[PDB]
């Protein structure tokens, strides 16, 4: 299915991005 | 005419089973219609609604 390949894609990227952000959050503080 | 009777009694009531039986078989085949119609129901149902609880993901 369209909305859910690309809401779980979604619910992932908030994991990848949150993740990003607290990486490099992170990293400087 | 009472042979021409008995044939026609014999055939109408003969005719007569003929019309019950397939008269039964039509509600037969449409409880089984109506079960398939429920079945296809109930399953487009259950994939359009958890397609729309789960269009999202």
């Amino acid at each position: 299915m369209d909305a859910i390949k690309k809401k779980m894609q979604m619910l992932k990227l908030d994991k990848e991005n949150a993740l990003d952000r607290a990486e490099q959050a992170e990293a400087d503080k | 005419l009472s042979d021409k009777l008995k044939e026609a009694e014999t055939r109408a009531e003969f005719a007569e089973r003929s019309v019950t039986k397939l008269e039964k078989s039509i509600d037969d085949l449409e409880d089984e219609l109506y079960a398939q119609k429920l079945k296809y129901k109930a399953i487009s149902e259950e994939l359009d609604h958890a397609l729309n609880d789960m269009t999202s993901i």
